[PDB]
């Protein structure tokens, strides 16, 4: 109900390039069945993630349950139940770009949707058949749990 | 000359009828002279012109597959040959089996099938089993793909290391082309590499099937650990199946695998051999650049170690007896190497002065491998011949010592060195270009000096006679080769060494020699050798 | 050839203007020849004007003041109206000619 | 879903790749597996050559949730009259319950018996100046003792009079990586 | 030279270059605060950047709150990599220094002189010719006064320890001042002995002269090189 996208991700590598940010720093993760990969900035002070981790994420239009379709405005006194109780760590950010691997001829076969958090990027690698719920300038969220 | 149409002139004679007209003018269709002999008596002319020799007929032939792909006719192919007859096929397979039906099934293969099926089966028919498959596809039907995967195997097998350059890709191109036919070779190999009694080249064989398939885009290592028993240990065997998907090293798959071993209950250590790990071990350790932090380090170089240096003893498919006494040593070997890889210190300040370290560590095979990957990373950059010392040939003395302690790598030191060599240079001096050409070949003597010499020649030949290179650097090689090697000559260097030396520049072999004479020894010796 | 590949409109393929172009405008492209032509025409006319900059510029750089900004017009009105460039479009070329 | 076999043989009936297609994971699901398995014998011996192979990509807890379908699966593979069919049934019969692949691939087919006959002889009378595995590049001296036997010495073809110049090479950069230890 | 004159001056300019950082993380109470001095504000506090865990705003949303209209300009970082557009990343910025304004709203990028200053095609030049000439007013006034109300919270210094290098990076200024010495003394001895030849085109005291220069500002360089390697990031001289 209102959810773009759904999948286990496995994280693999942590800034292996070096720590540009100390608060913030971005993951190499790929998917658990699904051959994806998945390069995320999080906020490792307010929520630290460890190599090997495993996690949940889940991209949802909205975070009501019925698809209500908020503006996007800051309601901390609305009561209705989202789902963001069933995760731990939730980010709002507008999908800014799908690149993907299309030829002038025929269809695109591996897509490439860029969302960023406000200021933290997020690449979302995979095939056409996964990311098809992605539009461009749309408002999403991240929806992450992590998982033994 | 309209004879030559007496088949359907014929019925149309006999039972003409109504008004015959158009009968009539078909029958008088051939307005022509006999035209026909006279494009045999063409023949007769060319034997007055240059040349209508067994060509001619070939050029003949070319001509009316020319005029013949137009029809092709896969439109009544299936019924003129479940016509279950058609002794026309069979003749032109027994006969002119060359490239006829070959072009004829690369043409469009869909239609035709039957054509195709007798084609097929002729070739089956055939003594070495699959030359003239008229398609490198020819692995979808089993009985015939079997027999033909067997055959192969046992020319590949009978050839040795000298033909597991030139048969492979025309062995690969068939097992790679699809996948299930894939399953079905690397099953073959496991079940023929169960044996010990030598199985090796049946793994090797399988190893560079399983090479080409990750270059031509398989994901085929989830089907190489499936052939293994690595699978009868799960979740280690899941983690190299993700990692060898994603062929990259992830430090916490890494510890993963770290954490299952250095136990008392390690993993068999087949399951850390495969060579694309090790390859991809060498791709991200050894890299000038890609550093690594220096945290599970120490665990990467203690599971190159443990992948290299331990032995046991399956008696029964089980160990009793392993021993880890000399993966301390390797380990110390790896993080020396990989600390020298990592200081990058400019101009070798550092990388001069440790080389007799690094000689120490380089007496190691893994330690030789991981070396030779990092010049060739290293030398191997564009406008990397800028530090010049004696034209730098300090890494091309590392691959002097990699040649010298070890003979296995000689392959990878020879593809190196011809890799360099055919590599212009740009903004270098021309002389200097040519000097830089010099110590190549003067490394390519070290490796003709430890007994790796006939591919060595082999390249020396081709490079003179195909893309011919100048004739200089031939005579310098050769005035090189002949300055330390003289008495006893084994039959085959010299039969690959004469035609190089006696044809194309004699002359300029001999200028001021004097105390130890020139070819003119060699010469001596060949006579002396051979039955003239 | 980068120029005829990245300028020409090649309109004979089916494919291209099936994905860039909606069924009723590649049909319209298509069928007439007319429109076709004028097509022709307006790359004739660019490489004219291509002859034309290179007399103009004989060193090779293009860096040239001009009031309007017209990339950035482009993806100031894809903004606004949009445009999700993944669909095919519904411009019909001989309204932007 | 619904139609279930012209679905499988729409994802995945492509002849002209004979691969196993990438996201084979996504598209073998337990529900979907269930679907199958009364549609088995209906689709073409292609897609089932896919679809079996691709039953070998999914991760380990996947197969170990439901391998009893997949057994089933299997069994119903085996009894097919399609050579490959019955043959990666065979190989595949053990993937779910053990984990590793079979190795006694020998009954119900004269191939199999014909080409491990004459490779068997091939390989026992072929031991001479063996091709040594792409792993002999990397593990020591005494391990590849252990492995596959000793060293094999390379062919004399001549005899050498004088070391090359590599040999005053590498003594000259020995004597200068000595001057420059002392530096 | 059809470019702005105005620009963002120099606290501001650090203070907006250290607030749209990627790691620039503000609790409820200092976004109220900062929203406070919005003169173009139409009252609705935008949506978290994070949610869940601390509710926390990112400093791009509310310089995107800054940004008037809706305009789109895409520049570059001062310290944006030159083969950082070559591979892989160039849309998803490691650096964080690829700057993209996209419909009015700060998509990502860090903001130096080349975003905010008097440069041609930076952000403010765009904001003056896609949007009014008021507009682009209330812009700097907001950028100015929020930018400074942040600038409390953080503040920023300059000191000795700005200016001091480890001990590390002394030995290798002094090595390398050390080398480059000997090699113009050596030169010097070459000068001497007659050694030196002429280079075509000028006298021997000018080869040497050449030389001698040659050699001094190579050593100027590789000093001033391998000194700026060592900031460890928080040095104020590299923040300037």
């Amino acid at each position: 109900a209102g959810i773009l996208f759904e999948d286990i991700f496995d994280v693999k590598d942590i800034d292996p390039e070096g720590k540009k940010f100390d608060r913030v720093s971005r993951l190499h993760c790929e998917s658990e069945s699904f051959k994806m990969d998945l390069i995320l900035d999080v906020n490792i002070q307010i929520y630290p993630v460890d190599l090997g981790d495993k996690f949940r994420l889940v991209i949802a239009s909205t975070l009501y349950e019925d698809g209500t379709l908020d503006d996007g405005e800051y309601n901390p006194t609305d009561d209705r139940p989202s789902r963001a109780d069933q995760f731990e760590y939730v980010m709002y950010g507008k999908v800014y770009r799908i690149e993907g691997d299309e030829t002038s001829t025929e269809a695109a076969t591996r897509l490439s949707a860029y969302v960023s958090y406000g200021g933290l990027l997020m690449r979302l690698q995979g095939d056409a058949n996964n990311l098809h719920g992605f539009e461009v300038d749309s408002r999403v969220y991240l929806l992450m749990k992590k998982l033994a | 000359i309209m004879e030559p149409s007496i088949f359907n002139t014929l019925k149309r004679y006999f039972q003409a009828g109504g008004s015959p007209e158009n009968v009539i003018q078909l029958l008088s269709e051939n307005y022509t002279a006999v035209a026909q002999t006279v494009n045999l008596l063409a023949e007769w002319l060319i034997q007055t012109g240059v040349e209508p020799v067994q060509v001619q007929e070939t050029v003949e032939n070319h001509l009316k597959s020319l005029l013949i792909k137009h029809f092709d006719p896969r439109k009544a192919d299936s019924i003129f040959t479940e016509e279950g007859e058609t002794p026309a096929w069979l003749e032109q397979m027994i006969a002119h089996t060359t490239w006829r039906d070959l072009f004829y099934k690369l043409a469009e293969a869909h239609p035709d099938c039957l054509m195709l099926n007798f084609t097929v089966k002729l070739i089956s028919d055939a003594g070495y089993q699959g030359e003239i498959t008229s398609v490198s596809t020819a692995c979808q039907q089993l009985e015939v793909f079997s027999r033909v995967l067997r055959t192969s195997l046992a020319t590949i097998l009978d050839g040795g290391e000298e033909n597991l350059e030139k048969n492979l890709p025309e062995f690969a191109k068939m097992v790679c082309h699809g996948e299930h036919t894939y399953l079905f070779a690397q099953a073959m190999m496991s079940v023929l590499a169960q044996e010990e009694q030598g199985g090796s080249a049946v793994r090797r064989i399988a190893q560079e099937v399983q090479r080409f398939a990750q270059e031509k885009g398989h994901d085929a290592s989830q089907i190489t650990l499936a052939l293994g028993t690595a699978a009868s240990y799960p979740r280690a065997c899941q983690a190299l199946g993700a990692m060898l998907s994603k062929g990259a090293l992830n430090p916490a798959d890494i510890t993963v695998l770290f954490k299952m071993f250095t136990s008392m209950d390690p993993p068999p250590v087949e399951l850390i051999r495969v060579p694309a790990f090790l390859d991809l071990f060498m791709q991200s350790l050894f890299k000038p650049g890609a550093r690594i932090n220096q945290d599970h380090k120490h665990k990467y170089i203690h599971i190159l170690a443990y992948a290299a240096s331990v032995v046991e003893t399956w008696k029964k498919n089980k160990r009793v007896s392993i021993n880890k006494d000399e993966l301390k040593s390797t380990s110390k070997a790896v993080e020396t190497v990989h600390n020298l890889c990592c200081n990058e210190n400019k101009g070798a300040s550092e990388l001069v002065a440790e080389l007799s370290t690094l000689y120490q560590c380089i007496r190691f095979p893994v330690v030789a491998m991981g070396v030779l990957k990092w010049v060739d990373w290293t030398v191997s950059e564009p406008r990397y011949f800028q530090l010049q010392t004696d034209h730098t040939p300090v890494h091309l003395a590392l691959l002097d010592e990699i040649s010298t302690c070890h003979q296995l790598l000689h392959p990878q030191v020879l593809q190196l060195l011809v890799k360099l060599f055919e590599t212009e240079h740009s903004q270098l001096d021309v002389m200097e270009q040519l000097e830089l050409k010099k110590t190549l070949l003067d490394r390519m003597v070290h490796l003709l000096s430890r007994g790796y010499v006939l591919p060595v020649v082999s390249y020396i030949r081709k490079c003179l006679e195909k893309l011919d290179t100048d004739i200089s650097l031939i005579r310098y090689f050769v005035t090189e080769v002949l300055d330390v090697i003289a008495p006893p000559y084994t039959s085959d260097f010299v039969q690959l060494f004469l035609p190089i030396l006696e044809n194309d520049s004699i002359a300029g072999t001999i200028k001021t020699e004097g105390e130890h004479d020139p070819v003119t020894e060699f010469i001596a010796h060949c006579k002396s050798n051979f039955i003239m | 050839k980068a120029f005829e590949k990245k300028f020409r409109f090649d309109y004979t393929n089916e494919r291209a203007l099936r994905r860039t172009l909606q069924e009723d405008l590649v049909k319209d492209v298509l069928s007439n020849a007319h429109i076709q032509n004028e097509l022709e025409r307006e790359f004739e006319r660019m490489r004219e004007d291509r002859e034309v900059l290179r007399v103009i510029f004989p060193t090779g750089d293009s860096k040239v003041v001009l009031p309007c900004n017209l990339l950035r017009m482009i993806w100031n009105a894809q903004k606004i109206f949009h445009i999700n460039p993944r669909l095919p479009s519904d411009l019909h070329p001989i309204k932007v000619v | 879903e619904s139609d279930t076999g012209l679905w499988l043989h729409n994802k995945l009936g492509a002849t002209d790749e004979l691969w196993a297609p990438p996201s084979i994971a996504s598209l073998l699901t337990a529900a979907v597996i269930d679907n199958i398995r009364l549609c088995f014998h209906g689709l073409s011996s292609a897609v089932k050559l896919k679809l079996l192979l691709g039953t070998l990509h999914l991760p380990r807890r996947t197969v170990d949730e439901m391998k009893g379908a997949l057994m089933e699966i299997i069994q119903l593979a085996s009894l097919d009259s399609d050579p490959w069919v019955l043959m990666v049934a065979d190989i595949l019969k053990s993937f779910p319950d053990t984990g590793s692949l079979n190795l006694e691939l020998e009954e119900q087919n004269p191939n199999v018996q014909d080409i491990l006959g004459e490779l068997r002889e091939k390989v026992g009378e072929c031991e001479a100046s063996a091709m040594l595995p792409l792993e002999c590049q990397y593990l020591n001296k005494n391990a590849l003792t252990t492995l596959a036997g000793p060293l094999t010495p390379p062919v004399k073809h001549f005899q050498l009079k004088r070391k090359p110049k590599s040999a005053t090479l590498r003594a000259e950069l020995l004597q200068k990586s000595t001057e420059t230890a002392q530096q | 030279s059809n470019r702005p004159v105005m620009g963002i001056v120099q606290d501001t300019l650090t203070a907006v270059r250290k607030f749209t950082k990627r790691d620039v993380f503000l609790e409820r109470g200092e976004v109220m605060n900062l929203l406070m001095f919005l003169s173009t504000w139409d009252g609705k506090v935008p949506q978290p950047a994070i949610l869940k865990p601390r509710p926390l705003w990112t400093g791009k949303q509310i310089f995107s709150l800054i940004i008037p209209g809706h305009i789109n300009c895409i520049r570059t970082h001062s310290t944006h990599p030159d083969d950082e557009d070559s591979g892989p990343y160039k849309h998803i910025s490691p650096g964080d220094t690829k700057v993209v304004v996209e419909n009015g709203e700060l998509i990502m990028g860090i903001l130096c002189k080349k975003s905010l200053g008097t440069s041609a095609g930076s952000l403010v030049h765009i904001s003056y010719l896609e949007m009014g000439h008021d507009i682009t007013r209330l812009f700097y006034s907001n950028i100015q006064t929020v930018i400074n109300n942040w600038l409390l919270i953080e503040g920023h210094t300059i000191g000795i320890g700005d200016s001091i290098a480890d001990s590390k990076t002394y030995q290798d200024i002094q090595n390398t001042i050390k080398k480059a010495k000997q090699d113009v003394i050596e030169v010097i001895e070459k000068a001497h002995n007659n050694e030196l030849e002429p280079t075509p085109g000028n006298t021997l005291r000018q080869t040497f002269e050449n030389q001698v220069n040659r050699i001094l500002n190579d050593a100027r360089d590789k000093t001033g090189s391998s000194a700026q390697k060592s900031l460890s990031e928080y040095n104020n001289f590299k923040s300037m």
